[PDB]
């Protein structure tokens, strides 16, 4: 868990969907997640991208996930393992 | 063994609003309503039932995303917006104004709940 290139794109998601289930998680875990999310994503929206989502934007896990992999290529960062 | 008491207050459709300001946003007289027919054990058990109320209410769960009545439904409290987080302190607060009187119970930021208990 260095970057989001140590990342598979179906990796990323077991751990969106997992930040997203809200029985899979004590609170402090979750803080840890979340904090991990917003290192990986490098998203100024951070975890809004989570429970503040703008309007029409798909925030199921997959959801989520592409959107942090189309801004991430519009800024042209890195992205997920292959 | 735990019992509450209180009206509470008519609410808006944006009730968090004023979470940031003065003592916050109020217990929302529906839910006073469902609170007062239950028993708790704690002033934790009286949160997390506050919480799965909220998630419940037609008019309040739609203020609130789908992420974050999840929470709520097992009782956790919403996220705030990161512009509103402190430390450790990611969720939306109940402060106590003193068994359980809601009209002495609101909802706040922690930035908020900071200052209120540092007298600001
Ligand atoms: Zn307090």
């Amino acid at each position: 868990k260095h970057s989001i290139s140590d990342y598979t794109e179906a990796e990323f998601l077991q751990l969106v969907a997992t930040i997203c289930d809200a029985d899979a998680t004590s609170e402090e875990e979750l803080d840890k997640l979340i904090t991990h999310f917003g290192e990986m994503t490098e998203h100024p929206s951070g975890s809004d991208l989570i429970y503040y989502p703008e309007e029409g934007d798909d925030d199921s896990p997959s959801g989520i996930v592409n959107t942090v992999k189309q801004w991430r290529a519009a800024n042209g960062k890195s992205g997920f393992k292959q | 063994p735990g019992k509450a008491t209180g009206k509470g207050k008519p609410v808006n459709n944006k009730w968090l609003n004023n979470a940031g300001k003065d003592l916050g946003s109020p217990v929302p007289d529906r839910i006073a309503n469902k609170l007062r027919d239950k028993e708790f054990k704690s002033f934790d058990d009286f949160r997390k039932k506050f919480w799965e109320e909220v998630s419940k209410d037609p008019e309040l769960s739609k203020q609130f995303s789908r992420n974050n009545n999840d929470r709520m439904k097992v009782g956790k409290a919403p996220k705030t917006r990161t512009q509103d987080v402190s430390g450790k302190r990611t969720s939306f607060e109940l402060h106590a104004e003193k068994v359980y009187d809601m009209d002495n119970i609101s909802v706040v930021t922690p930035k908020r709940h900071i200052d209120i208990h540092r007298g600001k």
